[PDB]
């Protein structure tokens, strides 16, 4: 008796066309809430009657309707291309051992990742403040790749690889700006270590050049580690770049 | 100290007070619509409904119509449609529309967007004034230029000269350009608008001139005011992709700063402060040199400059006050004070190592030497011949 | 000392629930103009509502054929 | 309340508001609540005043000296303002009443034969649906067959609305009598009217006149389960009910489940539940266990009848078992089946303290919390105000 | 055994919307179990119910997917 | 009461809990500071 | 007759809010100039919801809150102040904020001139304002 | 006999030759009329360069 009941329900559920996906950018005084509809333009359009405006808050990912795209539900996760990306990288099981040798280097990138997540307090003390990042090169095959996945085990973090321009993604929008936007989702998503790999490799005409729109989405992020110091005040965003030579690098790193 | 507590005490009794005040107020038996508001509510609901579509306004035509523009790619020959007063409403703000007939039925958004966030600023800045240790004099040409107008233009109009109005801040990173231009705006308390180039371009077509028009329009009714435009050398001549296109959007906003930095209103009482390279990095068309009238070309910090910018780094770091502020100077390779910064990180991160528990004078002397040996190291040697 | 010390901790959370309140004072009400001397644009508004020759869509002509080829904006070319 | 909240001018709500007060007042006269709620009176039209009138007979139920004489105004004659008026004091009249004195049949008598011409007239179809229910109460358990003969020829008149009045107050008259020639016109007339008002009235009144009929029904129960014609297997149904009522019976009961899980219409699902409870109106012990299954049906029309066959059975002494399969009920979405559970509670615990039983309590505070939200529909309400009147009525 | 055949045919419903026509999307993350958000090839979003007894084994990395297209 | 007493009623009291807290808190402080469901019905007798 | 007693009574009453704030933050310590400051804007606010009426007489007294206060910042807050006053009825408000407001003139002043004259430009709403 | 429109609606049509309108005066890249509900090739149009 109950069987049959849910195999009917589902049925009437999936009947109703579209629904959607928004974010509340703002809350307005006649008791609407802003939303950019996340494909399409933006809408002003009410809430809910059952949820209050006090409920929600600046940046709020919600669902919506698609016949009146009133508000439905609060989105439970955060809907961004990053999740997804952690989620094929898995978590790290690599551990220092994996790689015997090279013992130098080894002991010495404990100090400069582990500590400033763990211990900001005590990293600032003995030193001063934190750093802006980290650049690893050397010869291909040194197996820098797998020092990075080693240490990221102990320190206990989402290791999200993005490799590569974020130009690949077209999910939604163009992908130039999602370059940019990584600082948000970073955010949202600590704690974090963005492996940034890009060899930058992209031209060589336009390391040395003025040319490169490229090079224009690369600096704006940048510039968002310095404006708005959510990643250096309470660290749990390590910026980890990865580049297979120092010298072929954009001079503004 | 005692002063503090005081403001405490006045703060508890003001904000309890004012809540309950609140309650009993507006409602209960006074209550909060008054029938007045019952009115106009009821005409509202009708006029409008759920939802409604933003939208941008293009251009009022005095007549009751209006060219908006909306989400969706055609434009409308639209009705305004009582509510806002075609005085009250602005062209270039972002508009109430009603879904079913696109009708103005009002304005609240007033360009609802993160770049509004970012540009305003009614406070005037962080950095108060010759905190910032040395290169004095070049702070006092700044000042010249920009404060001494807005101040006084008395002297100005005596002597029978305009008003000098710009600058350009150029040269080079580690001199901390950026900054001296803070610190000239907080003297003035000019309400002083700061905004990234990066914003003003973007892939999307014709946006970028909305916002660009916008920043002189704000900049002119808050007049005297300084516009800080940061990091204008970002736009340069970058041009995505070199097949074609750069060559459209790019241009569009450029074009746009100009036409209004003279403008059809006379804005000589909107100084502006171009932070930048070189203006060689951009395609060059500054408009109206005496218009941005004197240049600021950043010398580096020589060695009277690093002592004063030295003394705020080594109070940071522990006890390395037993080495006399004047002997650390001498002792080093002149430099820059952005290197001071790099010696100053060098400290700590040799300290971090040692598991130096305290950081020392014998650290500091330490942290000298590596850091004279990294620049030395990473210059290549050609032979002076 | 220690009695007014106390309050500064208590400050804060009373700061809080004024930021919240905020919401509250705002309430449903209109905010919008539409009231004075416009408040006799609504009744008017009402009949003008129902009439039906706005919106109109913007086109422009591109040529002239001894009808007019119209390109609208969304690139919809129509006789 | 009924003033404050629900408004008078929607028909609906104002239905609501004045069959709950008919009854609040009622087995004595009262113009109180016409004086109370004057402006909210003048609101009134179309059905809504014909309930008006109506309302009055029910409130005036008793004092039959005096029931005539305020009805006075209302009446054909003295009125001729508002058909509805007209009308609905003769039904009015027929529920002072009800199964007393056969001197007022003889006034009703006169009206019908008068209008049995075209009913096309607007004012006509309205007045003569009013007289039909109103004779027939009148009349109750008379077994007069002049009132019988009156209403057939508004039947085959083929009046708009009044045919189904007329159809009904057939049975009402010559109630249990199982006369055959009754039986044989009205089952052969159902299948000519297409009109399914006047198809479900002669349906119902089969049934009425097989009251007490027992084993002498059994002709009519095959021909009606048989027939095509939804609307006679939904009329057949409760003949079952009507015909062996009180004492279970084994082959009743297997007759009205097995039509209910076999025949897929839905009104018809519904007409064997609540017929089920007249059955087993006075062993009504095991009635919950059965009804357990029903409740789960998928069938927003099953749900329904089962709130009410429980109220049905248990109408007297309240049992605690049947207020178990009554709350999920209560707060099921659909908004008849809310309607049905409050109805169903109040009659159950009819007149029980609120001292004596924490429960009723409770159930009261739920009614008035309805009526406050207007997020329930206006039936949810309209069951609401309807059921309070019950448990505090007279 | 009523309510057998009411089960029996309650599938066969569901079937109809299953088949053919059907449009291609991309699933994406899961917001929940039972409730997904997809991308379709028109870039839309659309979260969507995610039916009884499906896969979810591989569903919740992005993979490809289908979607019933007038639900 | 039915539901429209109780509207009254309820509101009623709200007003003046507000109102007696907004005010006699400030003037006070510096006044001073300067079953038996089961059980039948009682084998008792009544008239 | 009759009325002038209404009228009074809520004129005063009005006024006499705005005084005792005057009278404490003027007096007393330096540090109230901050919290009456702080206090005064939320102020205005509940009045309007409360009354249409009770807003426009706590307007005039506002900007005199200013300059009988004495408030540490010349710069800055007035202008913005000013700013909402334009909308509102009445610029009385004006005449007592001025005082205030003088400063070491073309800075505050040279803003005063530039705003009264757009708005005055703006909108011909009277002749007297 | 067949005709593929690329539309000016930025849609792709295979739509049956419409017999009235001659397969001669037809011809690749013609500039063509196309009724607005059911897409047949209605008529023929000048071109435009
Ligand atoms: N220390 C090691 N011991 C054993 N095998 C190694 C070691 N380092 C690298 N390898 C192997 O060599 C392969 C190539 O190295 P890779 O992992 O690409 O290194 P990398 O130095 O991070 N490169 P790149 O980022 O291209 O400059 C790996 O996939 C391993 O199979
Ligand atoms: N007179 C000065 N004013 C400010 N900072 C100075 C001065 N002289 C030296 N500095 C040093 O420069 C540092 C900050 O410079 P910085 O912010 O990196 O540069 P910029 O010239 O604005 N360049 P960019 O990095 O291209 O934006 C300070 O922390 C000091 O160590
Ligand atoms: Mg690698
Ligand atoms: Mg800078």
């Amino acid at each position: 008796n109950d069987k049959v009941r849910f195999i009917k329900d589902e049925l009437r559920l999936l009947q109703e066309p579209g629904s959607y996906v928004g974010e509340v950018i703002k809350i307005v005084s006649d008791k609407k809430v802003l939303v950019k509809v996340q494909p399409e333009g933006k809408y002003i359009v009410d809430v809910a009657k059952d949820i209050n405006v006090k409920d929600l808050k600046a940046s709020q990912r919600v669902c919506l309707r698609s016949d009146s795209y009133m508000l439905h539900k609060v989105l439970e996760n955060k809907a961004d291309p990053l999740v997804s990306l952690m989620m094929v990288e898995k978590v790290p099981d690599s551990t220092y051992d994996m790689v015997g040798g090279l013992t130098k280097q080894i002991k010495e990138i404990k100090e400069v990742i582990e500590l400033p997540v763990k211990h900001p307090e005590l990293f600032e003390s003995l030193g001063i403040a934190q750093p802006k990042g980290v650049i690893l090169y050397g010869p291909p095959g040194t197996g820098k790749t797998l020092l990075a996945r080693a240490v990221a085990h102990h320190t206990d973090c989402k290791f999200i690889r993005v490799s590569g321009a974020e130009l690949v993604q077209k999910y939604i929008g163009e992908g130039s700006r999602m370059v940019r936007e990584l600082f948000v989702m970073a955010r949202e998503h600590a704690p974090s270590i963005i492996f940034m790999d890009e060899i930058d490799s992209i031209g060589s005409t336009r390391v040395e050049g003025s040319g490169g729109g490229d090079s224009e989405v690369q600096r704006t992020m940048l510039e968002l580690l310095n404006q708005l110091d959510g990643f250096e005040t309470s660290k749990n965003i390590k910026i980890i770049m990865a580049t297979n030579r120092l010298d072929i690098l954009d001079p503004a790193l | 100290t005692r002063c503090k507590l005081k403001l405490l005490r006045m703060e508890r009794i003001k904000d309890h007070l004012l809540l309950e005040e609140e309650f009993v107020s507006n409602s209960e038996i006074l209550k909060p619509f008054e029938k007045k508001q019952e009115e106009e509510k009821k005409q509202l609901e009708e006029i409008r409904g759920n939802p409604l579509s933003i939208g941008t306004l293009e251009e009022i035509i005095d007549d009751d119509h209006a060219i908006v523009t909306s989400p969706t790619m055609p434009d409308y020959y639209v009705s305004i449609l009582s509510f806002v007063d075609k005085e009250l409403l602005e062209p270039g703000c972002s508009v109430l529309l009603h879904h079913k007939t696109m009708s103005i039925v009002g304005v609240l958004q007033d360009d609802a967007d993160p770049m509004v966030s970012v540009m305003k600023m009614d406070k005037s800045p962080t950095e108060s004034y010759s905190d910032i240790g040395g290169l004095e004099s070049q702070i006092q040409e700044i000042k010249e230029s920009v404060e001494l107008p807005l101040t006084h233009p008395e002297l100005y109009e005596e002597m029978g000269i305009k008003p000098p109005k710009g600058v350009i801040l150029y040269g080079a990173p580690g001199t901390g350009k950026t900054l001296l231009a803070k610190a000239v705006a907080n003297q003035t308390s000019a309400t002083f608008l700061r905004i990234v180039g990066s914003e003003l371009i973007q892939k999307y077509l014709g946006d970028g001139p909305r916002l660009c028009r916008q920043i002189f329009k704000v900049a002119g009714e808050n007049a005297p005011s300084i516009v800080f435009i940061d990091e204008i050398d970002a736009i340069g001549t970058k041009r995505y992709d070199s097949n074609s296109g750069g060559e459209r959007e790019i241009q569009r906003t450029m074009l746009e700063l100009l036409n209004q930095l003279d403008g059809f209103d006379d804005r000589g009482d909107v100084k502006v402060i171009m932070a930048t390279n070189k203006i060689e990095t951009l395609d060059p068309a500054l408009i109206r040199p005496g218009r941005i009238d004197r240049k600021i070309l950043f010398e580096n910090p020589d060695l009277s400059t690093k002592k004063k910018i030295l003394g705020i780094h080594t109070s940071k770091m522990n006890l390395s006050e037993d080495v006399n502020l004047e002997t650390l100077v001498t002792t080093k390779d002149d430099l820059s004070g952005a290197d001071i910064q790099a010696m100053c990180t060098e400290a700590g991160l040799l300290a971090l190592r040692e598991r130096r528990m305290q950081v020392t004078a014998e650290d500091f002397k330490q942290a000298k030497e590596r850091v004279m040996k990294n620049k030395v190291e990473e210059n290549l040697e050609g032979l002076y011949l | 000392a220690a009695p007014y010390a106390a309050k500064l901790k208590q400050t804060e959370n009373d700061l809080k629930d004024i930021e919240a309140r905020i919401k509250e004072k705002a309430g449903v009400k209109e905010s919008d103009t539409g009231l004075a001397p416009s408040h006799l644009w609504d009744i008017m508004g009402d009949r003008q509502r129902l009439g039906e020759e706005h919106p109109l869509q913007v086109a422009r002509c591109t040529k002239i054929i001894k009808k007019y080829v119209i390109n609208l904006k969304q690139i919809a070319k129509f006789v | 309340k009924s003033k404050s909240s629900l408004d008078g001018k929607f028909s609906l709500f104002h239905t609501a508001v004045s069959v709950a007060n008919g009854f609040m007042h009622a087995g004595t006269t009262d113009n109180s609540f016409i004086k109370a709620n004057l402006p909210w009176l003048g609101k009134a039209q179309n059905w809504a005043k014909f309930t008006a009138t109506a309302s009055l007979g029910v409130i005036h139920k008793g004092n039959l000296l005096e029931g005539k004489k305020v009805m006075a105004p209302y009446l054909p004659g003295s009125r001729a303002s508002s058909r509805f008026i007209k009308g609905g004091s003769l039904y009015g009249l027929g529920l002072i009443y009800a199964g007393f004195g056969r001197d007022t049949t003889d006034y009703l008598k006169n009206i019908i034969v008068e209008n049995s011409g075209t009913s096309g007239d607007e004012d006509v179809d309205v007045l003569l649906h009013g007289a039909s229910l109103g004779i027939g109460l009148a009349a109750m358990g008379s077994a007069n067959i002049e009132v019988y003969e009156a209403l057939k020829e508004v039947l085959y008149n083929d009046s708009a609305t009044s045919g189904e009045a007329a159809a009904l107050g057939m049975g009402l008259c010559m109630l249990g009598t199982g006369k055959p020639e009754a039986i044989h016109d009205m089952f052969t007339y159902s299948q000519e009217t297409q009109h399914g008002n006047i198809t479900r009235g002669l349906a119902v009144g089969l049934a009425l006149i097989n009251y007490g009929r027992q084993e002498l029904a059994d002709d009519l129960i095959t021909k009606m389960l048989a027939s095509d014609e939804s609307l006679l297997r939904y009329g057949g149904a409760f003949t079952i009910a009507l015909a062996y009522a009180g004492t279970g019976n084994n082959s009743a009961v297997k007759r009205l489940l097995h039509v209910a899980v076999s025949d897929s219409n839905d009104d018809v699902r519904r007409a064997a539940v609540i017929a089920l409870g007249f059955v087993l109106l006075r062993d009504y012990t095991t009635v919950p266990r059965i009804v357990q299954l029903l409740s789960k049906s998928h069938n927003a029309h099953v749900r329904c009848g089962t709130a009410f066959a429980l109220g049905i059975a248990c109408a007297g002494k309240g049992l605690q078992s049947a207020i178990d399969v009554l709350d999920p009920l209560t707060k099921d979405p659909v908004d008849f089946v809310r309607q049905a559970a409050m109805i169903a509670l109040s009659m159950i615990l009819i007149q029980q303290t609120e001292k004596l039983n924490p429960q009723v309590a409770d159930i009261n505070k739920n009614f008035l919390s309805v009526i406050t939200n207007k997020h329930q529909e206006g039936l949810a309400k309209f069951g609401a105000c309807v059921a309070q009147g019950i448990m505090n009525a007279g | 055994r009523h309510l057998k055949r009411e089960l029996k045919r309650a599938q066969e419903e569901v079937k109809r919307i299953q088949s053919v026509p059907l449009v291609i999307g991309q699933f994406l993350e899961p917001i929940d179990q039972n409730t997904g958000i997809v991308s379709s090839t028109t870039g839309m979003s659309y979260v969507v119910r995610i039916l009884s007894t499906l896969d979810r084994e591989l569903l919740k990395p992005s993979m490809s997917v289908a979607l019933h297209r007038h639900s | 009461e039915e539901a429209s007493g109780k509207e009254v009623e309820k509101v009623a009291t709200a007003v003046l809990s507000t109102t007696a807290r907004a005010k006699a808190r400030a003037k006070k402080t510096k006044k001073e500071k300067g079953e038996f469901y089961k059980n039948k019905y009682s084998s008792k007798p009544y008239k | 007759e009759i009325k002038s007693e209404e009228k009074k009574g809520k004129s005063s009453d009005k006024d006499a809010t705005t005084d005792g704030k005057n009278d404490d933050e003027e007096e007393e310590k330096e540090a109230g100039i901050v919290d009456e400051l702080a206090y005064a804007v939320l102020g205005i606010a509940l009045i309007a919801l409360g009354e249409d009426i009770g807003k426009e007489m706590s307007l005039r007294h506002f900007g005199h809150l200013m300059h009988y206060g004495n408030e540490h910042i010349r710069r800055m807050v007035p202008l913005a102040m000013g700013i909402v006053s334009v909308s509102d009825p009445q610029m009385k408000v004006f005449d007592t904020l001025t005082r205030f407001s003088h400063d070491a003139d073309l800075e505050v002043s040279m803003n005063s001139i530039f705003a009264m004259g757009l708005c005055g430009a703006g909108t011909n709403n009277a002749r007297l304002a | 006999k067949a005709a593929v429109v690329k539309t000016s609606s930025r849609q792709t049509v295979f739509l049956p030759m419409v017999g009235l309108v001659d397969p001669d005066k037809l011809k690749p890249n013609d500039l063509v009329g196309v009724n607005k509900d059911s897409y047949l090739i209605l008529d023929t149009l000048p071109s435009e360069f």
